[PDB]
């Protein structure tokens, strides 16, 4: 049962980093999909100009 | 048999609380928030390179090859979870079958003589996932794969249904696609196809004629069928045609008239 | 802008499965210790017998 | 994200709230099937 | 048996209420899936 406690943890830690680590990438493509956004603002500006 | 350590057990109404709390990770939110990036991450690559740039084949190679492994995970984790409520079932109805150990049945659980299911054992012995019945064929899929062709020249014919090498033999035949409706000259601001029909309609005078008639043949030739409203759905396919040409044009435009004062 | 989001994706693509592995690791060995939890359930009950 | 949270922590408690429910059935069901042994018994003892 | 009886009835009981509990949950987390899907819209909007 202490066995199953660390078990338990140990997969609600790993269940957590992933879920952490996919948010995060989902967060960082969200993040590069705005910097794009950004530069195509920029760049549409430019072309404006 | 020497240490009293039997196997397995019958589920017990303690047990069976955690097995029913017990369930596989659930990734659908995850894999349609993926699905959504991917093809929001595609929108914006089409119109994100320079109408000038060329070469965005292995682009559009790679993103197919990660939508398709994509799908294949969706497949295999799909497996996943049909067969975890396969395997609870098989365990639940296996334990619901033997008998509870009570007196001396729990010994002759410890000597070996009497089996019970477990559900380590059930699982190893689950068959691997098969990626069967299922079709990779998205919409977005096709968009992908036809995107170059349409950054080529916007009017092109890729389907192959009807022959594979070409619409007809090795002569397509197909003239071009206008985004200028003969009906309506404008480009098409709601690009909407029928499942049955297979052609893309401005819908502004398209809703007009189908006003006091329940259904009306396809204005359009090489077809005869009546249609709905109701039938037509969203074709990303012209808007992104439509969105292509201008682009083209209004860079061309630029570039002309940039080089002839350069020259002056 | 564009080859660091096609990293990206491909690196969301590596998660993918990856998460799969994750799940399928959470879902094993917790089948094992929740059958160690029944051999428990049942320990005690027959013990008090 | 505190409304998710709470809908995901929610669909969780109702999904093991009507496993236990189902349990429940069967121990209902059991118990019945002990009952009807019970019965059975009072039927000996009173025909005896 | 009465024992066993009035056992079961507390169990059916306390099944029947939760069954009609499981159902009202049903359509309220219909109900808050579609208040999540809005709230998620509503995000979309307040983020773009």
């Amino acid at each position: 049962v202490e066995e199953l406690t660390e078990k338990c943890s140990l997969k609600t830690d790993e269940f957590l980093k992933a879920k952490e680590k996919i948010n995060e990438i989902f967060e960082k493509l969200n993040t590069i999909r705005d910097e794009v956004i950004k530069k195509k603002n920029q760049n549409e500006y430019y072309r404006g100009r | 048999n020497d240490n009293p350590i039997p196997k397995s057990v019958p589920l017990h109404p303690k047990s069976g609380k955690y097995f029913h709390n017990l369930h596989a990770r659930d990734l659908s939110n995850i894999y349609q928030q993926c699905y959504k990036q991917i093809d929001e991450t595609i929108n914006q690559l089409v119109d994100s390179t320079s109408p000038s740039t060329i070469g965005i084949e292995e682009q559009v190679a790679d993103i197919t090859s990660t939508y398709k492994l994509l799908s294949t995970y969706e497949s295999e984790s799909n497996s996943f979870d049909e067969h975890i409520k396969d395997l609870k079932k098989n365990f639940k109805q296996s334990s619901d079958a033997c008998p509870q150990i009570d007196l001396s049945t729990w010994d002759k659980y410890r000597t070996g003589e009497l089996t019970a299911p477990k559900l380590s054992e059930l699982y190893l012995n689950m068959p691997t996932p098969e990626p069967a019945t299922m079709v990779n064929n998205t919409d977005t899929l096709k968009i992908l794969k036809v995107l170059p062709y349409i950054w080529n020249d916007p009017t092109c014919v890729i389907p192959d249904l009807q022959n594979p090498a070409d619409e007809d033999d090795l002569q397509i035949e197909g003239g071009k696609i206008e985004l200028t409706c003969p009906i309506t000259c404008k480009p098409y601001e709601a690009p909407l196809i029928s499942r049955k029909c297979n052609h893309v309609f401005d819908r502004d005078g398209i809703q007009n004629y189908l006003q006091g008639y329940t259904t009306r043949d396809c204005p359009q030739a090489a077809c005869s069928q009546v249609v709905s409203m109701r039938d037509f759905v969203r074709d990303p396919i012209m808007e992104l045609r439509c969105k292509i040409a201008k682009m083209k044009e209004s860079q061309e435009q630029d570039k002309r008239s940039s080089q002839a004062i350069d020259v002056l | 802008l564009l080859l660091k989001q096609r990293h990206l994706l491909s690196k969301m693509a590596s998660s993918m499965k990856s998460l799969k592995n994750c799940q399928k690791e959470l879902i094993s060995t917790q089948i094992l210790q929740f059958e160690a939890q029944n051999m428990d359930v049942s320990m005690n009950d027959v013990i008090g017998f | 994200v505190e409304a998710q949270d709470e809908l995901q922590q929610l669909k969780e408690d109702i999904n093991s709230r009507q496993s236990k429910i189902q349990k429940y059935k069967d121990d209902t069901i059991y118990y019945e099937d002990k009952k009807k042994v019970y019965l059975e018994n009072i039927k000996k003892i009173e025909v005896n | 048996v009465d024992e066993v009886t009035e056992k079961i009835r507390n169990r059916q009981e306390k099944i029947e209420r939760y069954t009609s509990d499981g159902t009202t949950i049903e359509a309220q987390i219909d109900a808050k899936v579609i208040y999540v899907n809005e709230k998620d819209s509503e995000h979309q909007n307040a983020r773009e």
